[PDB]
């Protein structure tokens, strides 16, 4: 399917590569400050309706990176010393380039990014930041109607820009039609999932790259009113029989 | 006696005829000579159970009568029971699968052999060396101490195992050339396989062999370092590491209890990775499914998603314990897959998923403690709790308490009640003592360093171990491989720290004379893995001492990768762990058999490795250190008033790092000192390698730390 890539060109270093809950959290706040809580309600409605945002991933030049699906982890056998050592370096990789992501979804042979376009420098005094390589940065995917993008997501991202600036292009991922899907977002699962990594925040989240079978995730409203985004951003994934 | 204890002790003594033949005490083969030894021992002291156990070392006409003469009613056993016990153990001996002077050949290097000695971590380090015949004297001195110990032992599997381990550890189970298997391991594995067949409910079969009546049970903990490290003190951090050990033991001993098995069924249990051979009765898989779930639920309630226990098991046949054209590795491979998947479904055994002061006292009461008692959770004195049991610290003065007693770094019970099951557990628990009786601190260790006052850290791992173990043929081979590997870290790292094995280690990169009470604290060491802190200079040297000890212990056939860290004493433990981890799996990423000595500048042209080959650094130190370093934090003195020429080389090397193709570092270059670095090395350019200058910083930066 084809998607809107929201490219964040950074004006300095970042603290987090933000994931879907904090991205929605930020966009939710912006829309409150621009259009009041009537607009927040219309945004939750669009999202509960079928609209989705991904978590933020690195980009370098005209190379989009995506999360390694956990589907390949048990299928890496699909030399003796060539096998073990690569199979670990793949198992540790957290990102694939779009081209190799689309291959990993179909359980065909793929390869790893040799350089990832960011490094976690943690200066002592202690707390840390994220240094971006040249013409590199972070982006996230929007799926759903254009009228919701133009009237909520776009204004909100520009408002949040005022540490970065914002530009967006059409982006296409080819994904197998399948019973099974990867989430490009961290989700609060409704059904119990297939393959996953837990992620503690206090909410228990499914990580990006986790595999679900027809799980849309869900939103959670609470009082401290604030909405917590945990909807799945599914792409169909070919699974190995195990 | 019941059939279950007889079938255990049965396979555990089947081949005790081998040590008595090789002593030349009787006039028969091992099966016949083994029978005579136990009958003669049975009459001595006067315990007839040994005459019952002598039947194992031997149309079925004669044997039915020899069973009958030993009235089976006596021990509350049927005649027909004992006949299976015998036949069962006979099959077991074949599944776990010639002069009489041959020694045990090393599982690491089958070319080299072990000198006959008894397992003792206090005296000497087992080095595979030149093949020597063992005298029939040494075997007689063996068989007599062996005879004296069986005389006093309580005749349960847990009192027999330890004395069979102490004496028969460095003995060839078969006296063929290139024989890899320790006798103890063949004995514990036959006892394991025999008892498994019994529980599987098969008897008089010649069935259990070619039908899936066994279970391989591999349990693996995920997020061990995310549990131990990532804390807000060292006393505490040690109790964390010590608490992980008891949790694993609480699970293993629970599995052994509920399945009705013995410690012989534990193929291994180290690095929070345990394997168990067991029956494939449904009651077993039900009892397994109960334990696995109740254990995970406890882990979740107690620590959240930090520490998970992935327990899996496969139905396996007698065929798959052996080779046909390597089925055993094949059965372990299919099981490792079951684990990898279960590790990608962390806490999936909970459906409610998508909806400590005690360690300080434990860390404080750590120096003088002998072991722990496995009691029920609600019981007086219980200091820590696992999923299934409360743990009662057992101190030098006090009585032990509970069904099971876990005792540390001995194979002799000592004074523990006759009813109490003995559980020997080994751990590398060296620690530099304070002025106070308690263990030292990051501050005190860091202060005790030559030159700069940094805390030293090293994380160490064995290269391609998984490959080495999957190349093992039979359960007994894996058992020897497992135990010897684990005993290097759990046993000998203590001795290597103390300053032992001087002749085997030799001249290593060092800064001071090796102290009598070195400023070193072991955090974790077991199952191919170790994490150790101390005075940076003492830690730096220990890395090379351990690598050489390990080189000798293996047949120069297995290699380590190590990451070293030199940190501000105030740096939090979690930051230190990530950097040495970053440096370790770098050393492995840059090839293996190499050490990350110290952080370094370099060209990012993919031709310049941060890590050093052990032999590369050892050569560099031998070359340069003696010209510029006198020892114990002092320089040569020709260098005094010229500590500056060293700093100048580090600045000259920096303009090789700016651009290694620019030929200015040739321009810049007494000049006697370092003639290897002035020339523009050519073979290096041809071979597509770094220039000598690139490498020297590793020596110089370490000396300059020692001298400041
Ligand atoms: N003494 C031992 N007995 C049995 N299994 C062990 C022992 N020590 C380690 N293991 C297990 O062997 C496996 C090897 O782990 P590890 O990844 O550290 O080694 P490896 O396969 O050689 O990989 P690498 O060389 O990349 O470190 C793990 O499952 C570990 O728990
Ligand atoms: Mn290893
Ligand atoms: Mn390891």
């Amino acid at each position: 399917p084809k998607f809107i890539a929201v490219k964040l060109i950074p004006k300095g270093p970042f603290r987090d590569i933000p994931r879907a809950d904090t991205l929605f959290g930020a966009i939710g706040n912006a829309i409150s400050a621009i259009h009041g809580q009537s607009a927040v309600e219309e945004l939750v409605d669009a999202f509960v309706g079928g609209a989705r945002i991904s978590s933020a991933f690195p980009y370098s030049g005209d190379t989009y990176y995506l999360p390694k699906p956990l589907s390949v982890e048990p299928a890496l056998e699909g030399d003796e010393e060539e096998r073990y050592t690569t199979a670990k370096r793949l198992r540790k990789a957290k990102y694939l380039d779009l081209k190799n992501f689309e291959l990993a979804l179909r359980l065909r042979p793929f390869t790893i990014p040799e350089e990832i376009p960011y490094a976690r420098v943690d200066v002592p005094r202690f707390w840390e930041e994220i240094r971006f390589r040249e013409k590199s940065g972070v982006y996230f995917l929007y799926s759903g109607p254009r009228e919701v993008f133009d009237g909520y997501i776009a204004p909100a991202m520009r408002f949040l820009g005022d540490l970065f600036e914002v530009e967006f292009h059409e982006m296409k991922i080819d994904a197998p039609g399948s019973e099974y899907s990867v989430t490009l977002s961290n989700a609060l699962p409704t059904k119990t999932p297939v393959l996953w990594r837990l992620l503690r925040k206090r909410m228990t989240f499914i990580a990006e790259g986790s595999i679900v079978k027809n799980d849309p995730g869900g939103m959670e409203r609470l009082e401290l009113e604030v909405y917590v985004y945990g909807l799945t951003f599914p792409l169909g994934v070919e699974l190995p029989e195990g | 006696m019941e059939i279950d204890e007889l079938t255990a002790l049965g396979g555990l003594l089947h081949d005790i005829g081998k040590p008595v033949q090789r002593a030349g005490l009787y006039s028969g083969d091992h099966s016949t000579q083994g029978a005579r030894f136990l009958r003669d021992l049975a009459e001595n002291t006067g315990r007839a159970e040994y005459e019952l156990l002598s039947l194992f070392s031997e149309n079925d006409e004669l044997m039915i009568r020899r069973i009958k003469e030993l009235s089976p009613e006596r021990f509350g056993l049927t005649m027909e029971d004992v006949l299976n016990a015998l036949w069962i153990v006979y099959e077991a001996d074949n599944l776990a699968s010639p002069q009489a002077s041959r020694p045990l050949y090393s599982v690491f290097n089958p070319g080299k052999a072990y000198p006959w000695a008894e397992l003792d971590f206090e005296k000497e380090l087992p080095v595979p060396g030149d093949v020597f015949s063992i005298r029939s004297q040494d075997y007689r001195e063996l068989v007599k101490r062996l005879w004296e110990e069986l005389s006093k032992a309580k005749l349960r599997s847990d009192r027999l195992l330890p004395v069979l381990e102490k004496y028969l550890t460095f003995v060839s189970s078969v006296t063929s050339e290139g024989n890899i298997i320790s006798l103890y391991d063949h004995m514990r594995m036959t006892s394991a396989i025999a008892l498994a067949m019994l529980r599987a409910g098969c008897t008089a079969e010649d069935r259990c062999r070619k039908e899936k009546r066994f279970l391989l049970i591999e349990g693996d903990f995920s997020g061990i370092q995310d549990f131990i490290y990532r804390v807000s003190t060292l006393k505490y951090l040690r109790a964390r590491s010590a608490y992980l050990e008891l949790i694993g033991w609480d699970v293993v001993l629970e599995i052994l209890s509920r399945l009705g098995l013995t410690r012989a069924n534990v193929v291994f249990n180290a690095g929070g990775h345990f394997m168990i051979i067991a029956q494939n009765t449904p009651d077993a898989v039900k009892e397994l499914e109960e334990i696995r779930a109740k254990a995970v639920e406890w882990l979740y309630r107690e620590f959240e998603s930090d520490l998970y226990l992935a327990i899996e098991w496969e139905p396996v046949s007698g065929r798959e314990f052996g080779r046909e054209g390597n089925l055993f590795a094949e059965a372990r491979k299919r099981l490792k897959h079951k684990l990898t998947v279960r590790k990608l479904k962390r806490f999936g055994e909970i459906k409610g998923l998508f909806e400590c002061n005690r360690l300080v006292s434990l860390g404080g009461n750590l120096p003088k403690l002998l072991g722990f008692g496995r009691t029920a959770k609600n019981d007086a004195g219980v200091l820590v709790e696992g999923p299934f049991s409360g743990f009662v610290p057992y101190l030098q003065g006090g009585r032990p308490v509970g069904e099971q007693i876990l005792v540390k770094n001995t194979l002799n019970p000592g004074e523990i009640p006759e009813s109490a099951q003995f559980v020997p557990y080994f751990v590398a628990d060296y620690f530099k003592k304070d002025p106070k009786g308690g263990v030292a601190t990051f501050e005190e260790l860091s202060m005790a360093s030559t030159g700069t006052r940094r805390l030293g850290v090293m994380k160490g791992d064995v290269d391609r171990l998984g490959e080495f173990f999957s190349s093992m043929d039979s359960p007994s081979k894996l058992a020897t491989a497992s135990r010897f590997m684990d005993y290097f870290f759990k046993g000998y790292i203590g001795a290597i720290i103390e300053g032992k094995f001087g002749y085997i280690i030799g001249d290593v990169p060092s800064l001071r004379d090796w102290p009598e009470e070195p400023d070193i604290v072991v955090v974790y060491a077991g199952g191919d893995d170790f994490f150790i802190v101390g005075a940076w200079d003492q830690i730096f040297e220990l890395a090379f001492r351990v690598r050489r000890a390990f080189n000798a212990y293996t047949g120069g056939k297995l290699t380590l990768s190590v990451g070293l860290g030199y940190f501000d004493e105030r740096t939090p433990i979690y930051r230190m762990a990530d950097v040495v981890s970053e440096r370790l799996d770098t050393a492995k990423d840059e090839g293996r058999n190499r050490v990350f000595v110290v952080g370094r500048s370099r060209p990012l042209d993919g031709k310049h490795k941060l890590s050093y080959e052990w032999n590369h650094y050892e050569e560099l130190w031998r070359t340069y250190a003696p010209r510029i370093y006198a020892g114990n934090g002092r320089l040569k003195g020709k260098l005094e008033s010229k500590k500056g020429l060293l700093w100048k080389l580090l600045e000259i090397r920096e303009l090789y790092v700016r651009d290694p193709n620019d030929v200015r570092w040739a321009y810049l270059t007494l000049s006697d000192l370092f003639p290897e670095l002035v020339g523009i090395d050519t073979k290096a350019v041809e071979r597509k390698e770094p220039q000598p200058v690139y490498w020297v910083d590793g020596v110089l930066k370490i000396v300059l730390m020692a001298v400041r």
